[PDB]
């Protein structure tokens, strides 16, 4: 609809928004199970690891 | 870095999609970062620790 605004850069945006979406639940799927695996750590007193960066 | 919402038409545009892309990145690299994670994970698979 827009003279600009053509296909090319909504195509590129809608590509950009379903890139987003896919990965962003992938994170989540290992995030709740890490989650847990955090508080475990947290008794063992690995919850930190080692940053020393 | 201040307020969108004020230009919200004029920096959506440009913005919006520029903070996707970021999004596609930042997210992925997290992915590496739980990618560690899934060898804890995995030793909890593994061993059936549950």
């Amino acid at each position: 609809m827009d003279s600009a605004i053509s296909k090319e850069d909504e195509e590129r945006y809608q590509k950009l928004v379903t890139e987003n979406e896919q990965l962003q639940r992938l994170i989540t799927q290992k995030e709740e199970k890490i989650r847990v695996l955090r508080q475990r750590l947290v008794e063992r007193g690995d919850a930190k690891g080692t940053e020393l960066n | 870095g201040p307020l969108g919402s004020r230009r919200f038409v004029v920096d959506d545009r440009r913005e919006l999609q520029y903070r996707v892309e970021v999004q596609n990145r930042v997210y992925k690299k997290e992915i590496q970062a739980l990618d560690a994670e899934i060898r804890k994970l995995e030793r909890l698979l593994e061993s059936g620790l549950t």
